[PDB]
Parts: structure tokens; sequence; C-alpha cells
DNA sequence: AAAAAAAAA
């Protein structure tokens, strides 16, 4: 909120999340946010709306956004001995908000880095335009906008497999330890449902097959495989 | 994220202090003109050099070489100083080394100059250990 | 008392070597001297006397009056509100003698201005496309005190000026006036003050053959003479700088660590020798000037104890 | 006139914590005030039963009758009549003191000042609630208001005693309320050992004998009296009857 | 007469109300002439009451509170006249008190910024206004008296004097006299002060009864107003008999002040000079703990105190007795008896 | 007449709102309130103006809206269940049905079960919310004693327990609802504030968030993370039901009949069953007792 | 031009 000194504005200014409505917000260096944003975010994502009441003006703004963030592990390099919570300084309630995690590591293997350097050089000088993706960007956008017009449903066996998978996921993680491991809530089930719907959309199918449920469970489990490794 | 970095450390010695004293006193007691500016403009406008396959092998060998120094006879997993930023820095330095002298393609001299000028600062980048 | 401070003031009045060198390198004849001391040493009164005797002197301080720094005196002045302004400029900074009291008091703006007027550098602060820079060629004289209000037995740089060391290294000469309670000097000081008070005038106990208007004439006369540099002192000043760096080899001995390595020390030595030649001598610079400049520097440092 | 309501730090007074770090008001602000009352909560279930009864009665279904009888039996007057009476008394009367009252006030002030010094020399910190000449002026003003209530042109001992009683209440409740804040404790356990050892259950001894014995020994009188009255404060084996002479062990 | 003790404070106030002369020189510029006094103490020790008394008994004084003032508006203001349509400077609080005395309460609670506005006045007794096209220096040669509380609720005698006082040393060095007061608890003093205070409250205005409050009165019967030496009606001053030593009334004292501030301008001599220099040298080299450091400006304070005491006894010359009493008062104010 | 802006939820992000003028005839006076989002059905009209032509250089005409009907749209955005200007108004037959269904056995159980029909379990929370939004009767004894007649509810628990969903449903349910959250509310934002009118140039009073919550509920989320200075300013609101302001020479007391419902999280993000409540949250006795 | 309230640093 901003106002000109002794000027009757009382107008709000839009942040990046406000501008990213119905789109994707891409935040870099997620680690060094401050308290106000750090406590506003975990309301921004889950509720899709932001509310404020300061100096006589109150409003409720829409924040329908899809967030994508990057982070750097504390100490520079990821410590494989510890877990995600140990290495990262970002808080637990923010962790539950996210649906997927990806950790990518560098190494000193002589085979990999030579290929990396060669691939960088090839696109730099030899084939700066001659890269070979299976599909063109226009075809990708055509397929994306065609698949976006599908709304899948759920079938009986899908529901049974889903409830069995949720029971298993709640059981096996809670069997580890108490007061040290808390990661599975109803939000995980909702995220699994959303991922199943997205995968069903990708194949342009109006129904959902338990194989999609299996793939979603595999992704979520590999999120917890990654924290263990 | 800087491309390069340089350090200056004035330390009191007899010889260098004497040399600076003589030099500055003589100043107290081969240079071109805007020709430089027009040459720079011509190089920026009309010269678009590219790297060649010959220098690619040298680039890869230099990358491996600084990767080779990044580990030793101990399993401590020494600091990985051979970042991809080093690769992009070498590439840009080499391309700029082809930019002047009005050349159109790179030679070896470009890549050895780039690696020498990039590792001279790294050799002075160490802390008190090693 | 305080004969050496007055000698430094004389050397400040004449100015150092100036009017450039070969190939366009910039050198200024202005001398920058900062005075340190506890409150109640009459340094403010000495500054006022210097401002009186110097026709170009100007006294400023941190705020109190706003139109003295970073802003022109004619800003928003005309009745038409024509916005007459030069942009980034100070008060008579061209060949002026700027005097400041409470040098630690000023805010960041005046500190930035005094850092901008370093080494005859022009002020190029722009606000609305204006770039009419004021060519600042001025001698800086400032008086300050430590925040404790008294000298401390600990490391003297811990008292310093409470200013950045980069600004401290710019100054040509640093004086410290520390108040030492003693009988044989405070007796003289009290006798002098009470004899001044009794006569309601400057007493005849003073013995000065020369008069303030006479100094006003002679400073211009000696500035007109303008001696130039003689090369025969180059080897001597080089070996003196070598011994100065030898002192810099012992600056880590601490407790008076101000003996640091800086080429501006040598430049100030040259300028002070030139000013010593300028004050009385004809168109010639003597080795005695170099010796006197060295002695002045040693006396400046010796106040640390 | 200022009537101020405040809450101590950490909610409840927390008498286990020191009085010094329970009140954040400085000495300057507290001196201007002269009637400070600490309203601590208590639990004995009898005052609680009475308060519950009073609230259930003070609901609108019953009080609307009962309070009415207070204007019918002459026990209480309406608010407007009180306002008229108070403004009339403010306008008309303005009492004055008498020399005997002045002597009584002087002696009382000297006594409370000496008591404050006594507490301070033990606690070895400055008192969180001060006693100054402002307090003497305060008691004088309280006496004058008490005399002003009955339109008396002069103030006498009847009002002085009530004013001193109110001031003593407001002093012992806040200022002299446990001034110690909780040789050290080594003598305390040593003193607790002997009385258990030397004095069995059911018998008793004179206070003079014990005081003589533990002034002859290293305990001395200052340590014994505090220990004796705190063993009484523990109130599980020590009982005083028959003035301050009979030290009965319950 | 209604304040118990503080006799040295009363003497200091007396010397301050009729302080020394100002000095001007063709080469020495200007020298300060009067005295400023600052008092610090724990609460309820009768400082504000003495300040009000000084307000009432002075020829000209202005009351100021630290919290209820603004430094920029304390010296001058810019106001546009309704008739002429132009903006002209309006005199501030301190300018109105030229050749007077200013009393400030809650001084330590007063904003730091405005403090510099005071320091300027303490520097050269002149305020400079350079704003909106007006450049003028206004004379303000007043004396300032202030009373402040220590940082803690009560004074700590075991701590550094600089630690107990929130004001910076830069302005504290300006004040000539610094007084620290404490209410030491003693039963004898407690009884004496209690008797005195009770005696004061048992008072009745002449010709008016005690049963009713004080009522407002009309103006004087005369709108504009206007056998010698054989009556001594109010000359002797002793209205009521309470002690062998005499007393004087407020009007006679004010007449004495008016006569002294005009008819006498004493000149110092060498006999007092010797005593002043000897005692300054002694005090500076005593080499023991003290409330505040001393420097060269204290000798000026001694000189103007001797001048004020010469003015008190109405003499054109300064005797060594004035030097002795000034040195004794300074030692009391800095060492303590 | 009144100045109408654009709704912040309808304007495209990062742009500026558009102003218009609305004229209210008889029977429409004081129906709308400052800060309250409304929907107006009216007539669009245009008229000549002098200085608008003077400054634009073209024959441009000013436009105003003569209002014909006003519908409040603050909080309750669900606008599809029924039609009409006021959805909280009843006919006579609806009243008859109310009386008929108000006499059956176990109606309290049906009311509790009919709240948030898509949230499983948490029967106690449903009962507490119903008792909080039905409210009590304020009591006045002889015109000299006042007893508050509203109920406050505090929710504390582990994440993923649908507290925010319940709060949103309550906001959708109550006649007057105000939503605040965490660090997004200030002490003077909930309370009435003091502002200077740019036109007449003198101090005035601006209605706070709590004033809009009068005869209604004020919903707060993330109660623990709100700063203490922004938390200590609602004591009179929860207890005295009155707001007192003494600022800039303005001394006035404002009424506030609001019920506060709050949600928070314990220390460490989870509730330690083997610890007392004093070590579970950072609140103190004065705020907990209310 | 000068005093007083509000949110962000
Ligand atoms: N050597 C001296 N001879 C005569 N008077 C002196 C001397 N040193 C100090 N004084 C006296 O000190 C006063 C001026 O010093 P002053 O305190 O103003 O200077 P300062 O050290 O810059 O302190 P501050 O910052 O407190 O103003 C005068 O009253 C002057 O008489
Ligand atoms: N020596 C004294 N003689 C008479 N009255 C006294 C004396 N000491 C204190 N008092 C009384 O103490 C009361 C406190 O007065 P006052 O507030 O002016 O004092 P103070 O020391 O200036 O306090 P503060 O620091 O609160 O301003 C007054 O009513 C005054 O009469
Ligand atoms: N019976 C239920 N209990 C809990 N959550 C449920 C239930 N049924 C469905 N849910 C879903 O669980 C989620 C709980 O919402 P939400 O994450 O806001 O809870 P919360 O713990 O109150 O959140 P926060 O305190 O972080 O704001 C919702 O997405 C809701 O749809
Ligand atoms: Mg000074
Ligand atoms: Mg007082």
């Amino acid at each position: 909120v901003v106002r000109d000194e002794e000027g009757g504005d009382y107008t709000i200014e839009a942040g990046a999340l406000m501008l990213a409505d119905n789109g994707i917000c891409c935040i870099d260096e997620f680690d060094k946010m401050d308290i106000s944003d750090q406590v506003a975010i975990h309301e921004a994502m889950e509720q899709q709306t932001i509310s404020i009441a300061k100096a006589g003006i109150h409003a409720t703004l829409n924040a329908r956004t899809s967030i994508l963030a990057a982070a750097n592990p504390v100490g520079g390099r990821y410590n494989r001995k510890l877990s995600l919570r140990g290495n990262l300084n970002m808080t637990a309630p923010i962790m539950s908000r996210f649906d997927l995690f990806f950790v990518i590591l560098d190494d000193c293997n002589e085979k990999i880095d030579t290929e990396l350097a060669s691939h960088i050089v090839d696109l730099h000088m030899k084939r700066d335009e001659a890269i070979e993706p299976p599909f063109s960007a226009e075809q990708l956008r055509r397929y994306i906008k065609y698949a976006r017009t599908f709304k899948p449903i759920l079938t009986k066996e899908a529901r049974s497999y889903l409830v069995e998978k949720y029971k298993e996921l709640r059981k096996d993680d809670a069997q580890g330890f108490s007061r040290s491991s808390y990661r599975i809530t109803v939000r995980q089930l909702e995220s699994m449902i959303r991922l199943s719907e997205a995968i069903a959309r990708a194949n342009c199918v109006d129904e959902i097959t338990p194989s999609f449920i299996a793939e979603a469970y595999d992704l979520l489990r590999q999120s917890i495989i990654r924290v263990d490794v | 994220r800087f491309d390069l970095v340089y350090l200056v450390l004035d330390k009191v010695d007899e010889k260098n202090d004497r040399e600076l004293a003589k030099h500055l006193t003589n100043l107290y007691l081969v240079l071109p003109v805007e020709f430089l500016t027009m040459y720079i403009s011509y190089a920026k406008e009309h010269i678009h050099p590219i790297i060649t396959e010959a220098a690619k092998t040298e680039l890869v060998r230099a990358y491996v070489g600084m990767r080779k120094m990044g580990d030793d006879s101990r399993s401590d997993e020494k600091r990985i100083t051979a970042t991809t930023r080093q690769l992009e820095s070498m590439i840009r330095l080499a391309e700029a080394h082809a930019k002047m002298k009005l050349k159109n393609v790179v030679e070896l001299e470009d890549v050895q100059e780039a690696v020498r000028l990039i590792r001279s600062a790294i050799k002075d980048y160490a802390t008190d250990p090693k | 008392g305080n004969l050496d401070v007055k000698k430094a003031l004389l050397l400040l009045l004449v100015g150092g070597v100036d009017k450039r060198v070969g190939d366009g390198m910039k050198i200024r004849g202005d001398i920058n001297v900062c005075l340190m001391g506890d409150p109640g040493v009459a340094k403010s009164q000495l500054l006022k006397a210097i401002c009186k005797i110097s026709p170009r002197g100007v006294y400023t301080t941190g705020k109190g009056s706003s139109g003295v720094g970073l802003t022109a005196a004619v800003m928003k002045d005309p009745v038409t509100d024509e916005m007459i302004l030069e942009g980034g400029a100070l008060v008579l900074a061209d060949n002026g003698i700027c005097c400041i009291d409470e040098f630690d008091k000023m805010d960041e703006s005046d500190r930035t201005a005094i850092h901008e007027v370093m080494e005859q550098q022009t002020i190029s602060i722009s606000k609305a496309g204006i770039n009419t820079t004021l060519n600042a060629r001025t001698s800086i004289l400032a008086a300050a005190n430590p925040l404790y209000g008294r000298y401390n037995p600990r490391l003297s740089p811990l008292d310093n000026i409470n200013l950045p060391a980069a600004l401290l290294s710019r100054f040509d000469i640093l004086f410290l006036m520390l108040d030492i309670p003693s009988r044989d000097d405070d007796e003289k000081l009290a006798e002098h003050v009470t004899y001044v008070h009794m006569h309601n005038k400057q007493p005849d106990l003073d013995f000065t053959p020369v008069e303030p208007s006479k100094m006003r004439e002679y400073i211009a006369y000696a500035k007109t003479k303008r001696p130039v540099m003689s090369e025969a002192v180059n080897d001597y000043v080089v070996q003196a700088y070598i011994r100065l760096r030898q002192d810099s080899k012992r600056e880590m001995d601490s407790k008076f660590s101000f003996g640091q390595a800086t080429p501006r020390t040598l430049l100030g030595i040259i300028r002070l020798s030139q000013a010593l030649a300028k004050l009385r001598l004809a168109d010639m610079v003597d080795i005695d000037d170099v010796e006197e400049a060295l002695r002045l520097v040693r006396v400046s440092k010796e106040s640390l104890y | 006139s200022v009537l101020a309501a405040a809450n101590p730090i950490y909610g409840r007074y927390d008498d286990l914590k020191s009085p010094g770090d329970n009140i954040d008001f400085q000495t300057t602000i507290l001196s201007r005030f002269d009637m400070i009352f600490i309203v601590k909560d208590d639990h004995n279930e009898e005052r609680d039963i009475s308060i519950a009864n009073h609230v259930i009665n003070i609901h609108t279904g019953n009080a609307n009758a009962m309070q009415n009888q207070q204007e019918e039996n002459g026990s209480e007057i309406s608010i407007e009549k009180m306002k008229r009476y108070i403004t009339y008394c403010r306008l008309k009367c303005a009492p004055r003191l008498s020399p005997q009252a002045a002597e009584k006030l002087s002696s009382n002030f000297v006594t409370i000042r000496k008591q404050l010094l006594i507490n301070e020399l033990e606690s070895t910190e400055r008192s969180s609630i001060p006693i100054t000449i402002r307090q003497l002026e305060a008691i004088i003003r309280i006496t004058e208001s008490l005399a002003k209530l009955e339109l008396s042109p002069i103030a006498q001992e009847r009002h002085v005693d009530e004013a001193i009683r109110l001031f003593q209440a407001s002093t012992m409740d806040a200022a002299s309320q446990d001034p110690i804040g909780g040789t050290s404790l080594s003598e305390i356990r040593r003193f607790e050992q002997e009385l258990k050892r030397r004095l069995p259950i059911g018998w008793s001894t004179s206070y003079q004998t014990l005081r003589r014995e533990f002034v002859d020994t290293h305990r001395f009188s200052q340590l014994a009296l505090d220990k004796a009255l705190y063993a009484l404060e523990k109130h599980e084996t020590i009982q005083l009857r028959h003035q301050g002479q009979n030290i009965y062990r319950s | 007469p209604s304040i118990y003790g503080h006799d040295h404070i009363k003497k200091a106030i007396l010397l301050m109300l009729m302080g020394g002369v100002e000095k001007n020189l063709e080469n020495g510029s200007h020298l300060r002439g009067d005295i400023n006094i600052l008092m610090v103490g724990d609460p309820s020790t009768a400082k504000s009451q003495l300040l009000r008394f000084v307000l009432n008994t002075a020829s000209l004084a202005i009351a100021t509170t630290g919290r209820g003032s603004s430094g920029v508006g304390l010296t001058a203001a810019v106001t546009t006249d309704r008739e002429t349509g132009e903006r002209r400077l309006e005199a501030g609080a301190m300018v109105l008190a030229d050749r007077g005395v200013v009393c400030i309460d809650e001084f330590d609670k007063m904003t730091d910024v405005d403090r510099v506005a005071i320091h300027e006045v303490m520097e050269q007794q002149t305020v400079t206004i350079a704003k909106a096209g007006i450049h003028t220096t206004l004379n303000a040669r007043c004396s300032v008296i202030a009373a402040a509380n220590p940082v803690f609720g009560q004074y700590d005698v075991n701590r550094d004097p600089h630690q107990n006082i929130a004001l910076p040393d830069s302005l504290l060095s300006r004040f000539d006299l610094l007084f620290v007061v404490t209410d030491d608890i003693n039963e004898i003093r407690d009884r004496s002060i209690s008797e005195h205070v009770l005696r004061t409250h048992r008072y009745l205005p002449p010709g008016y009864l005690e049963g009713e409050p004080v009522r407002e009165r009309l103006n004087l019967s005369l709108a504009v107003g206007e056998q010698a030496g054989a009556k001594l009606a109010k000359n002797k001053g002793n209205y009521n008999g309470t002690e062998i030593p005499k007393l004087v009334t407020i009007p006679f004292l004010r007449k004495y002040v008016q006569y002294a501030k005009e008819r006498v301008i004493p000149q110092l001599t060498q006999e007092a000079i010797n005593v002043i220099v000897k005692n300054y040298t002694d005090l500076r080299n005593d080499d023991n703990t003290k409330k505040s450091p001393i420097t060269a400006r204290t000798l000026e304070t001694l000189i103007r105190l001797a001048t004020a005491h010469a003015k008190v006894r109405l003499s054109k010359t300064v005797n060594k007795v004035d030097a002795k009493v000034a040195a004794n008062l300074l030692r009391f104010a800095l060492l303590g008896e | 007449r009144v100045t109408l802006q654009e709704a912040p939820g309808t304007v495209p992000p990062g742009r500026l709102p558009r102003h218009r003028e609305v004229i209210l005839l008889a029977d429409l006076v004081d129906v709308s309130k400052p800060g309250e989002e409304v929907e107006v059905t009216g007539i669009y009209k245009n008229n000549y103006d002098g200085n608008l032509n003077a400054k634009n250089g073209f024959p441009v005409f000013a436009t105003i809206i003569e209002a014909n009907s006003i519908k409040r749209r603050e909080g309750n955005t669900a606008n599809e269940g029924e039609e009409g200007l006021d959805v909280f108004s009843w006919t006579e037959e609806e009243e008859r049905e109310f009386r008929k269904i108000s006499r059956d056995r176990g109606i309290i159980d049906k009311i509790i079960s009919s709240m948030a029909p898509s949230i499983y379990g948490h029967r106690d929370i449903k009962t507490a919310v119903a008792c909080s939004l039905f409210g009590g009767v304020p009591k006045n004894v002889n015109g000299k004693h006042s007893i508050r007649g509203d109920i406050n509810v505090l929710l504390l628990g582990d994440p993923g327990t649908a507290k925010s969903q319940i709060l949103k449903y309550v906001e959708k349910t109550a006649h007057r609802a105000v939503f605040a959250t965490g660090q997004g509310a200030s002490a003077v934002g909930l309370t009435a504030s003091v502002r200077k009118d740019p036109i007449t140039k003198e101090w005035t009073l601006e209605g706070g968030a709590l004033v809009l919550a009068d005869k209604g509920v004020c919903l707060i989320d993330e109660f623990d993370k709100m700063n203490d200075q922004d938390r200590t300013s609602i004591h009179e609101a929860m207890e005295q039901q009155s707001i007192s302001i003494s600022k800039a020479g303005i001394v006035t007391t404002l009424q506030a009949r609001c019920s506060i419902i709050a949600a928070a999280n314990p220390n460490g993000g989870r509730y330690n069953s083997t610890l007392p409540l004093a070590q579970n949250v950072s609140l103190t006795e004065p705020i907990l007792s209310r």
C-alpha cells in the first residue's frame, strides 16, 4: 500500500504474484525471503487469495498462480548424509505446500563433464540453431492447448487403488519415528489426485486408469526416496 | 558471478618502493589518439569471429586439467573449482581474443592466452592454507 | 602556546605545489589539515581567528543551515521561481578555505560532499539534467573530537575520528592536542587568561612586531613570488620515503598504528616542502624545506604518545 | 485527577518472581501516583461460591428488583443525587488540619520511612515503589478529603486514623509486599536440623531461650527471627500461641 | 522560604540572577558574561518548585517544557501577514527572552534534534535563520536553567557520572555549575522536614476564614495608578518573627536586583587574580576523583562568579573575599562540602 | 452523491481504477457505507460542463449515474443460490416454514450436522462455530451495568486440519463478515483510524475493520504470527465492545459488537500432548481468558 | 511553512 504525501491516493501496488494470475510465477533464490513474504506465501498458495487491511483500506485479491522455485542448499553443497529438512533452512509449513521436489547434484566424474562441455560447445558454434527436439514449439503449444480442454473423471477401481495407496503412504512414513518425521497429510492425497488428472490430460483421455495412480504414487514415493538418499 | 576478479596487495619492499619512487618523481619532473576509439567501433561493428574445431580440443583439455587438479590422493572431495562459469569465461575471453587484430577465426594463441589470464587470478585466489 | 599549530596554519595559507605537471596529471596546491583535541582547547577560537585573517575563509557545520551544502544559494530564490541552480556545488569552493567544527557531526550528505571535493575533484551531482559542475579547488581545515570526549590509553586508531580510514588518509597533516594537567604550563595559561581579562584588551605582554593587515599584505605578496621546484632534492626525498616505508614496516607494532603506508604521504611531503619554499624563499626549493617538512610530520605523529 | 488501570508483566503477578522485574514503570511515574492497589486473584472456593452467587443474582432477572429496594430502604442513593451532592460539597467546604493531627502524621511518616530503610538495607537493591515527601502530602490530601466529605470545617483524629489505615493498606499491599523477593541458605538448613533434633512434637520452649542460644552461636538474631517466622510461614510443624512467647510444635 | 535546605542552591540562584558583565574586544570578538546552572536528582526533591519560584521572582523569564516544544519553532517561525500579504519571521520562545532567563523542565526527555538548536545559542548567543529567502541573525543573550532526571529511576552514587546522565558531554561542558541532589534517608532530617511541611500546610490567608475555598477577586480599584525614611514599613523585610537572622520581602529584593543590575559595574583586581590562579592550579592538580572533568573554561566561571559577588555587595572593585567564596562554592558543587 | 471506484478484484493487475459519480435520490440515503463494495443498477446520463471543455479543448461531456437499486456484495461472493437485492430477507411463508421446522425434536443436532457438509469429523468445532455465530443477548442492568452477549472462539491444532476452510465457510455464512490474516493487518487497520481529508483539510475519522464487523464476525487467520503490537489493540473489542479514540484533538468512543474467531498453530508446528498449554503457545493470560 | 499520524526499513 502506498500514498502520496498529503495526496488522496490510498492505492495498492501489485506484486509479482499479483501479475502472475492464471499463469506460472518463477521465483529465483527462494532462500532469502523476509518474514512478511514468508508468512504471506503459505496463505497465497493454499487459498489462492490474498487479504490485507491497512490504514483504512481493505480488499481480497485473486492470486490464482502456479509457483516454481529454486533453492541453494545451506553450506553450498548438498550434504547427502542428512535429509531435506536438515540441509534446507526453509520452514516446515512451506514444505507441506509444495507437491513435488527435485534435487540435482554435480560430481567430479571425468566421463560426464567432458560430455557436458562438448554439448555446450556444439550449440555455441557448430549447431547454434541445429538442435533436434522430436517436436516443434508450435506443435507443442498446439498439443498443450488441445489437451487443456479435457477434464478427466475417476472410476471405481481408481478410487479403491487411491484409498489403498493413501493408506500405505500414511502407514509406511509414520512407522519411521515419532516427533521427528511428519510429512503426509490430506494435501498429499489431493496432490496425488491432481497429478493423476494431469497425466490423464496428457494422454487426452476422459477417464483415469490405475496405472496413472501408480505413476503418481511412484513420483511421490521418489520424493521420499530422494530425502532418504 | 563476475567474469574475472583481480587483487592488488601493496607490500613494503626496498626494490619496488625504489622503483615507484623513481617513476613517480620522473613523472613529477607511442600513445594513440581517438584512432583507438574508431578501431574499437570497427571491431565491434564489422568483426564477428567464431571459434573453430581445433580450439575445441584444447578447451576440453583445459577443462579436464583444472578438473584434474580439483581432486588429489585423499578422499576429502576437494573443492570443485572447475565450474561451468569457467567454461563460459574461457569461451568469451577466447572470442574476444579473436575480436582484436581483426581476425575472423580463432587460433591456439587465443585459448592459451585465455587460460593463462584466467588461471593467473585463480592462483592468487587461495587463502592462508595451501 | 601551540606554536606548531600556528606554523602549520602559516604553511596552509601559502599553499603547496600546483599548476599541474606534464602529460595532464592533476596536482593541487591545497593543503588539508585536520585538528584533533579535547573540548576546551580554543581550537574553535583559533579557527575563527584563521577565518578572520583569511579573506576566502568560510565556516560551515552539519546542517543548522541547509543551503550551504549540495545546493545552490539561489535555488527557488527569484520571485518568478525560475529554479536557478548550478546542480552540485558548495559554498565558494573555488579557491576557498573551508572551515568546519564538529567534523564528526555532519550527516551522510555533507560527508559525501567532503569526500567528493577530494583532490580538486569537481562535484558532478545531477538532479534535472544540470551538469554545471563547480570546479572545487579548496583547502580543507576541520576540527573534531572523539566521542568519549577525552583521550584513551587504548589503541589510538580506536579513537581516530570515528570516520572512514579512506577519508583520514586523504588529509595532509594530522594534529592531536591532548590536555595534560601540569603545574608549570597551567600556571602560565591561567596567568595569560587573567592578564587578558584584567586589561580588557590584548595585553602588552604579547610581543608581536607584525600586524594582521601586515600579514594580509604579505600572504598575497609571498603567493605572488611563487617559487618553483628544484630537482636536486629528488634523491633526498626518495630516501626519506624509503625510511617512511621502513616505519611502515613497524606499523603493526600498534598502539599508535597511524604510521601507515600511503603515497599521499610523499605527495604531501613534496607539497609541504614547496610551501616552505613559497612562504619566504625566492624561486628555489631547499633541502632545509624537506627537513622542516619531515620535522613537522614527526611532530604531528609525536602527539599520539 | 487520574484513575489508571494497568496489568503487570506476564499476566498474573507471579509472586515467585521478584517484584523488581514484575513492574516496568519507572520511579518517576510511580511517585506521582499515591494510591496503588494490587488486585491479586485467590482461590478458596468460599469467596468463589459467593462471587458465583452474586453474579447469578446480578443477572437482569433478579437484580432489577433487589437493587430497587436499595432506594426504598434508604441504603443507597441514586447516581444523580450523588453527583449533585458531590458538586455541592466540592463548591462549599474546604477543611483544615489541627496540630495533633500534624504530630500524628509526622510520626507515622517517620515510622514508614524507617521501615523502608530497614527493608532496603536487607534487600540491597532500591525499592521498586518509593516513599517520598509526596506521600506525606498524599496522606494530608486524603485526610482533607475525608473531612470534606462531612462538610467539617476542621479535620480531626477520626479522619486521620481512617486515612492512615487506607495508606497502610495500600503500602503493605504493594511496597512492603515480600521485600526479600524469595550466609545464604546454609544456615537455614542447619537451623532446620536442630529444632527437629532438639524439640520433639507436642512440647514447647520459650522464644527467649532459643534467641539466646542462637545469638550465642553463629546464627545471631538477624538470621533466627527470619528463619523462625518463615518456619511459621511454612506452617506444618510450628505454631505460635500465647503471644510471642510460646513456640509450639504442631 | 518554604523550601527546606538547598541553601547553596539559593546562593547560586542569587548569583545567577545578577551575573557578570559581558565583554567585547576590537580583536577578541565577544566574551560570555552570565551563568547557567543545571541540576540533576532523584524524584521528589523540590526542583520544579524552585524553578517556578525563579519564574515568579525574576524580572523577565519564560517557561518551557522539553516534551511540549519544537526546536525549529523555538527560535523563529515563518508566517504570512493577512494584511500585507507577505511572509515575515515571528519571534520564537528563546528570542523573546533576550536579556532574560529561560527555564526548561524535562530537559533530558527533550528530543535530541532540537538539542542542537540549544547548542547554537550556547555557542555565540545568536540564532541564524536562512529559509525561504530571509537571512538574518537574531540576538539572544539569555541564560538557561534546567533540571533533569538521571537515566535510572534513582541516582546511583557508585556509577560513572557520565553513565547516570543521558545528555552528551558536548553540551554538559557549557554549563558553569552542575548540581546533584539526593534524598538521603535520615530520621532526624525526616522529622525536621515533616514538621516544616506540616507547618506550611497550616496556613490561612489574612482576613479570610478557613471553612470555604479560595474565591477569585476583581481587578484593582484604580485603572491607572502611579514621611520618608522614618517608618521602615517594608524596608526591614521581617514580616513574621521566626529566627534571629533577618529576612527581606520579595519587592525589596527585586528593587535591590534592579538597582544592582544597572548602577554598578565592578572591575577585577590582581589580589583576587592571585587567589583565582592559585585555586585553579590547586584544583586541577589535586589528582583525585571528581564529578566532572575541569578545563580552561572554569577559570572564566570563577571570574564571573567573583564579578557577581562584587555586584552583590555593590562595589566597583573585586576583593579576595569574593574569590574565596566563589572557590568554596565551586568546590561544594564539584567535590561536595 | 458518492464517488465510485473499480473493485480491486476486477481491475486487471497493475493498472489504475476508474472513477464515477453516483447520485442517490430519496429512500436511497445512507444505504451505502464507505469502504463497502456494492452493486448499483441505475441510469446512464450525460450533461454539459465548462472547465472540462476548457482543459480538453474538445466538446466532451461529463457523465453521472442516477442510482435505482443497490445490492451489497461485501464478503459473501456466492451469488447464485437465490435472486433479489437482499438474500437475508424472508417472506411470510418462509417464516411459517421456519416456525414449523423450529419445533421438531433434535433440531440442534440437524443444525450442527448441516454446517460445512463437505468436512468430515470435527463435531466439536461445528458445535462451537454454531454457538459462536448464533450469539447471546447483551445485558443492561439499571442502565449502569453492561454484560457482553457475544462468544469468541479460538482454534489451535496441527496443519492440514481444514481450519481455513471452516473460516471461509463462516465468512460465507454470516450477514457481516470481515477477513484478516497474519501480518497483513495492522493495529490501526482493525481499529478506526485518523486521516486528513484532502479537500476540506482537517482531521476526520475513518472506519476500521472492526467497525464493519459490528453486528457480525471478524475472522482472523494465522493468529500466532501477528505482531504483538497488532494483537494488543482488540482487547476492548473482545471485552468492552467499545472503541475509544483520543487523537489530534478528536475524543470519541465508537461501538463495536463483533465476535472474533481466530486460528493459529502451536510452537514447532505441532501439538505436544505431554506439555501444558502455557508451554504450547506464546499467548498470555489476558488474551487467553477472553 | 509547520505540526501530527502511518507503514515500511
Ligand atoms: N590556550 C588557550 N588560551 C586561552 N584560552 C583558552 C585556551 N584554550 C582554551 N581556552 C578557552 O577555551 C574557550 C574556547 O575553547 P572551546 O571550548 O570553545 O573550544 P573547543 O576545544 O573546540 O571546544 P567545544 O567543541 O566544546 O566548543 C575560551 O573560553 C578560551 O578562553
Ligand atoms: N525541601 C522541601 N521543602 C518543601 N517541600 C518539599 C521539599 N522537598 C520536596 N518537597 C515537596 O515535594 C513535592 C514534589 O515537588 P516537585 O514535583 O516540584 O519536585 P521535584 O524534585 O522537582 O520532582 P520531579 O523530578 O518529579 O519534577 C512538592 O509538593 C514539594 O513541596
Ligand atoms: N475432513 C477433513 N479434514 C481436513 N481436511 C480436509 C477434510 N476434508 C477435506 N479436507 C481438505 O484438506 C485441506 C485442509 O485445508 P488447509 O490446508 O487450509 O488446512 P489448515 O490446516 O487449516 O491450513 P493452514 O493452517 O496451513 O492455513 C483442504 O484442501 C480440504 O479440501
Ligand atoms: Mg569546539
Ligand atoms: Mg518535581
